[PDB]
RNA sequence: GCCGGACCGGCACCA
RNA sequence: ACAUAGCAUAUCAGAAGGCACACCCGGAGAACUGAAACAUCUUAGUACCCGGAGGAAGAGAAAGAAAAUCGAUUCCCUUA
RNA sequence: AUCCUGAGUACGACGGAGCACGUGAAAUUCCGUCGGAAUCUGGGAGGACCAUCUCCUAAGGCUAAAUACUCUCUAGUGACCGAUAGUGAACAGUACCGUGAGGGAAAGGUGAAAAGCACCCCGGAAGGGGAGUGAAAUAGAACCUGAAACCGUGUGCUUACAAGUAGUCAGAGCCCGUUAAUGGGUGAUGGCGUGCCUUUUGUAGAAUGAACCGGCGAGUUACGAUUUGAUGCAAGGUUAAGCAGUAAAUGUGGAGCCGUAGCGAAAGCGAGUCUGAAUAGGGCGUUUAGUAUUUGGUCGUAGACCCGAAACCAGGUGAU
RNA sequence: GAGGGUAGCGGAGAAAUUCCAAUCGAACCUGGAGAUAGCUGGUUCUCUCCGAAAUAGCUUUAGGGCUAGCCUCAAGUGAUGAUUAUUGGAGGUAGAGCACUGUUUGGACGAUUCAGACAAACUCCGAAUGCCAAUAAUUUAACUUGGGAGUCAGAACAUGGGUGAUAAGGUCCGUGUUCGAAAGGGAAACAGCCCAGACCACCAGCUAAGGUCCCAAAAU
RNA sequence: GACAAUGGUAGGAGAGCGUUCUAAGGGCGUUGAAGCAUGAUCGUAAGGACAUGUGGAGCGCUUAGAAGUGAGAAUGCCGGUGUGAGUAGCGAAAGACGGGUGAGAAUCCCGUCCACCGAUUGACUAAGGUUUCCAGAGGAAGGCUCGUCCGCUCUGGGUUAGU
RNA sequence: UAGGCCCAAGCGACUGUUUAUCAAAAACACAGGUCUCUGCUAAACCGUAAGGUGAUGUAUAGGGGCUGACGCCUGCCCGGUGCUGGAAGGUUAAGAGGAGUGGUUGAAGCUACGAAUCGAAGCCCCAGUAAACGGCGGUCCUAAGGUAGCGAAAUUCCUUGUCGGGUAAGUUCCGACCCGCACGAAAGGCGUAACGAUUUGGGCACUGUCUCAACGAGAGACUCGGUGAAAUCAUAGUACCUGUGAAGAUGCAGGUUACCCGCGACAGGACGGAAAGACCCCGUGGAGCUUUACUGUAGCCUGAUAUUGAAAUUUUCUAACCCGCACCACUUAUCGUGGUGGGAGACAGUGUCAGGCGGGCAGUUUGACUGGGGCGGUCGCCUCCUAAAAGGUAACGGAGGCGCUCAAAGGUUCCCUCAGAAUGGUUCAUUCAUAGAGUGUAAAGGCAUAAGGGAGCUUGACUGCGAGACCUACAAGUCGAGCAGGGUCGAAAGACGGACUUAGUGAUCCGGUGGUUCCGCAUG
């Protein structure tokens, strides 16, 4: 309340809408992928078990922050272009599942 | 009883000098607010649509004489 | 009981990474002939809730993250 | 604004 | 007209009224108040009143939830 | 699938209502009025609606348990009260007030044991003084303790020429003698000096409030938010209900919640993203620290620091 | 007189807002109920450090509120704060002047010229100051982010002004001080004037304003 | 050790005093607890001791914990007691004396005289009240004084219907 | 113990009634008058209804409005409002009706809408109506401009009008005048015998009302015995004067006066006691009341539809529905229920939906500033002065303007220079003329680089932005170099993101329109 002056949240306009079908992913970066040893197959179940991912959300997306330094077979729902390129260029492989 | 027909004034426009002679200013700094050319744009100084004088480069402000009855403001690079 | 969010405010702002509130701009509904082209172009751009207003209205959006 | 006569006359009017 | 309504009898004992009627179900239902005025809105289906019951009541066995499937109702956490 | 499977029903229009949802793009449920289907090749729902798909099968009924409450009863509990508290009521819905509905008090304590004062004296009595009982009677019933206001009796100092918020600083004289301290009481006389609270620009104020004394009498708690301090763990931190346990600590419980990534209205992209034709510029971001519990501060929802209206509504009581 | 009837969103009224159980512009009792009260009053132990405001903007706002200003507490940053000296600059007040606009008095000449005056909204001119900056001396702040406020009735005095009447202990702005929230000395007494800012104690000393015949300290 | 600071309302910050309860530890108490009263005691403050008297059974201290935790003001609430003050008043009016009773008499009883009402201050019904009626006894309180008296207190009585 | 009387005036005819507890009256009532409604299940009123009052009445009756005995009388206006009556011309709702359009699947189907046309009352229109609401001015205008009577009045402001009477002296009184601020005919006009605890003026009688007080009786007061309150109260050893001070002092200053303690008296002060001022203002406080304030609503009117049928073309019929209609039975019954007749009849009544009327009733609103409030004025924006030579700076201080305009009055390139005066000519020419002109518009600041004037081309009056600044509580407002995309003018450098600058504007919510690599609730 501003003593009768029009409040800020009445003088400003409403904006946008909420998407009812919005998808949000649990994100894993390459520096988090460093935790596993070479040759390991990474799955959402493995990620939740080892504790990297706490809540699965709409799926698991691999992102390209940090440096991987390991050779892994990463099975996830989504990969960023940089994450896929780094996984493939470190000797490993990735698959969208 | 009676009444007055006056009692009006517009908001004051805060005109006049905004930076001092010998002061360093970044480019775009407003140097002078005015109606008309009370002071002219000199070297490296522009004149806006509402007669505002502003610096076109970074440098030092110099208010200087321009003829007998006019003056100008310039901005010179420090180097 | 739980504090209630201010629903109109929640419809008008969004929360940035550092905790600021992104807001839209007033004078963007109509009467566009009475406003210059530069005025409307720059009114198109969002701003933040000011610090003084934030001091006033922070608790209304405490749950909005 | 909707309609009937030559504006007039009724009806309608929740930024 | 017949019958019916009505009027007597005989037998039974079904109802009546009460409550801690607190909790429950149903009928009916405010205003001060808040909105810094006020009429939509709010107070609130709240107070009060009326009816009906039980140790509980109400609900309950999908013309359901859903979008990989579950499998009556109710209540607690969370979703928020 | 030959037959049956709930009809004035479902449903629709109008007017309403219930649904978190105010008629809205308003599905779903119900009421009044009026209209009004189909029959497994059927019917309904999946938030207007159509199609497809998916799920279901209304218009009949019954159904324990997990849930809600406490005038009661039994057994117990309390960093709850302790007689102005705690029930209004420790001895009462009484006394008292009111035509009535209705309102509604005050008031506990001898002593271990009544051993509750034989007897004598003054007095009509009441009440006393002795004597007795008792550890104690100034524990004698108006009874434990017995504060203050207030009322008296005695007197150490002082006071009848003096003008005053009553004290304070200085100070003789007189009287006493201590928690033994460069002591106590009183005070001739001199200097200075217009109470307190509230509210005010400013109050000695002739502005407010208080007769005095005593008791009672005002920022609290719950649930959320935020911030700070503390502590544990740390790219992690932490459980809720429940179950077990002594109404405990605690164990178990990972559902959920906050972080580890942001940007955009959104689709999305992602250490970037949005805008933009842009490989430009610009906004917000990246370029490690959070989380749980808790002391303090503040805010929100609650009556929310306490007392106070004139009034409004509902149901009753009154034409003595 | 007795027995009865009409009841509060109502009765009754030869009418007065009149009566309905000692106050009727809408009875009384209980409940909603701790209605609401931007108003008034009240709000309980101590000491220590710091210490305001009575302003702006907006407000069905004006004795309320919000944000800013001013206070406080804690973290940070670090020269960015203050004063003076020098130097540079912006600007049109005081004064002055009549070159413009306007006002005005005497001459002369055939409107011009000569002389002399007036101005907040006149200026050919134009200070003192104050302000903005730059790099030496002195000094001690300044800023950022968070927690917590209170304040939005101001008053006198001096001075620059408006208003009023070169009235007001008037009123409205600028500037400074004091009161507010400040005791002490002086001005008889006397918030606001002069001197001066009380940590506590002393039967020591020097001074300020103001004073030195007596009241009453100090010069008959 | 040598320098500096310390007036203050609203208000911010800090440190403490005291009250009740709890936990643990350690103590006091009929050879006298709490409370109350007095004193010339101690600490920078809130406040803490000691001694004596009263009292007659509970109560300190240390650390920590928790609060119905501190009153001088609210025309605050309840209770007690002042002041005004021996003041206003003692509620329409005619009494006097003798005798009696008695601890006590203007005030009770008896007597005489006097006075007042008398379309009523007389007499009888009703409503309403509900034992106030009667006798004996009593005098704390009630009675606007007093009281030996009473509509007051104690004890015992009292209301009779075919009309 | 037991009327004072007389003369004159206002008001009201009269007896009566009223604010229990400050008003008894001129107020109310009244008999009388008039208007209006009402044909009986009357109208009106109470009640949701049933049931009632009206009335066991029936237009010589009942309800409502106004006037208020009686006498003489009661003039003009129907334009407006109300009421009454016409008319179905226009306007409108539900409902009837479906031209047509879209969504979905080439359709049909389902679905969301949906246009002609029909569809009542009311309103718009016409008329009448004043003992209806009202109105009876200022050649002009009106609907019409005051008849009788009365008039300085319960009405007259000026005003103690003027004249006369009454008095020695009369703002009152009586009688006249009319210049009626602002009488006037049933919110009746003018009179009126009788009546009045009515108002007003005069006179007689009479008096302690008074000159002018004195004495006496009794009850209080006062003294004594008994009994014994109250409001009030910060503590009080509580003087006066002049001053001081929150501007009126017991309490402060300087003087002046005053031995300690009672009792009877008095009221100047203690801004004495009493009741949180009734006046006044303020609160986005309350309540009662009003209305052409807003929004509603009881109720009333009207239409559709259901109950609800049968034949002609509104009429008919009877059989549903109705009868506070008769007879009969239940039944010693003015209720009710059945039966039979009669009346009425698919109307009415009632339900649902719709339109209209609706201070009868209800909930609320009805601003602020203000040298108190009201009334007046003002409320946002621009310019100047006040404003104290940066910026800022108030008053119901002093002056004005704005709520636009322009298709060029914008952009660019090129060219050009004004007002005035004198001198000659039946606007033309010369010389002086730094602007003394012009600049769309108010003012100020600017401008002869012209920002002023003209000409050619033109649309930068672009798209995406934007380092950095000004202003500022916020929301807003202002300037802006440069970068990219495409242009215009210019030979070129270059200029151009409207106008010499500064007013010409209004948030959010909601809704309309166009676009859209966005979402769109199982999928499309
Ligand atoms: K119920
Ligand atoms: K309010
Ligand atoms: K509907
Ligand atoms: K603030
Ligand atoms: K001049
Ligand atoms: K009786
Ligand atoms: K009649
Ligand atoms: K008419
Ligand atoms: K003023
Ligand atoms: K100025
Ligand atoms: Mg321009
Ligand atoms: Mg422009
Ligand atoms: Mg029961
Ligand atoms: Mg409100
Ligand atoms: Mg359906
Ligand atoms: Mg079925
Ligand atoms: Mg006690
Ligand atoms: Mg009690
Ligand atoms: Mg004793
Ligand atoms: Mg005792
Ligand atoms: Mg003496
Ligand atoms: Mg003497
Ligand atoms: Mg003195
Ligand atoms: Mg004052
Ligand atoms: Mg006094
Ligand atoms: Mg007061
Ligand atoms: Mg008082
Ligand atoms: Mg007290
Ligand atoms: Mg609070
Ligand atoms: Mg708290
Ligand atoms: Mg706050
Ligand atoms: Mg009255
Ligand atoms: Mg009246
Ligand atoms: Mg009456
Ligand atoms: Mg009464
Ligand atoms: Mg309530
Ligand atoms: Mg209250
Ligand atoms: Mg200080
Ligand atoms: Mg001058
Ligand atoms: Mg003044
Ligand atoms: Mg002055
Ligand atoms: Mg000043
Ligand atoms: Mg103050
Ligand atoms: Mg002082
Ligand atoms: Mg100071
Ligand atoms: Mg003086
Ligand atoms: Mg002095
Ligand atoms: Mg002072
Ligand atoms: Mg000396
Ligand atoms: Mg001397
Ligand atoms: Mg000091
Ligand atoms: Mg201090
Ligand atoms: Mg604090
Ligand atoms: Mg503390
Ligand atoms: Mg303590
Ligand atoms: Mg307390
Ligand atoms: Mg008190
Ligand atoms: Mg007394
Ligand atoms: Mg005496
Ligand atoms: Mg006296
Ligand atoms: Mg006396
Ligand atoms: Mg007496
Ligand atoms: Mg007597
Ligand atoms: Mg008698
Ligand atoms: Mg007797
Ligand atoms: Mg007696
Ligand atoms: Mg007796
Ligand atoms: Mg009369
Ligand atoms: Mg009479
Ligand atoms: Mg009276
Ligand atoms: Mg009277
Ligand atoms: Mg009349
Ligand atoms: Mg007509
Ligand atoms: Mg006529
Ligand atoms: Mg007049
Ligand atoms: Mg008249
Ligand atoms: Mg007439
Ligand atoms: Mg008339
Ligand atoms: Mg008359
Ligand atoms: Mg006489
Ligand atoms: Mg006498
Ligand atoms: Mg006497
Ligand atoms: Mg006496
Ligand atoms: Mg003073
Ligand atoms: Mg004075
Ligand atoms: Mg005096
Ligand atoms: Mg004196
Ligand atoms: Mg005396
Ligand atoms: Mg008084
Ligand atoms: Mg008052
Ligand atoms: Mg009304
Ligand atoms: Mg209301
Ligand atoms: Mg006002
Ligand atoms: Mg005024
Ligand atoms: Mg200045
Ligand atoms: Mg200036
Ligand atoms: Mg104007
Ligand atoms: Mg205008
Ligand atoms: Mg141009
Ligand atoms: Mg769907
Ligand atoms: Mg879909």
């Amino acid at each position: 309340f501003e003593g009768g002056q029009l409040p800020l949240f009445r003088r400003l306009p409403k904006r946008g809408f909420t998407n009812i079908n919005r998808k949000e992913y649990a994100i894993v970066n390459l520096d988090q992928l460093n935790k596993f040893e070479d040759g390991t197959e990474v799955t959402p179940a493995l990620l939740v078990e080892s504790g990297v991912v706490k809540n699965e959300k709409s799926g698991i997306k691999i992102l390209g922050n940090g440096s991987l330094d390991k050779k892994l077979t990463v099975k996830a729902h989504k990969f960023s272009a940089s994450a896929a390129e780094a996984i493939d260029a470190k000797g490993g492989a990735h698959e969208v599942i | 009883v009676s009444s007055t027909k006056n009692g009006r004034d517009s908001e004051s426009k805060r005109l006049g000098a905004k930076r001092a002679d010998g002061q360093f200013v970044t480019g775009g700094s407003i140097l002078y607010r005015q109606r008309g050319t009370k002071i002219y744009p000199g070297e490296n100084v522009g004149r806006g649509g509402d007669d505002t004088l502003f610096a076109k480069i970074d440098g030092v402000v110099k208010f200087e004489r321009k003829g007998r009855d006019k003056k100008q403001v310039s901005v010179y690079a420090v180097a | 009981p739980k504090m209630k969010t201010h629903r109109g405010a929640a419809k008008r702002v969004k929360r940035t990474a550092s905790g600021q509130l992104k807001r839209s701009r007033a004078f963007t509904s109509h009467l566009f002939a009475n406003k210059s082209t530069k005025q409307k172009r720059q009114l198109r751009k969002a701003r933040l809730v000011s610090k003084s207003d934030m001091k006033r209205v922070k608790q209304l959006l405490a749950y909005k993250k």
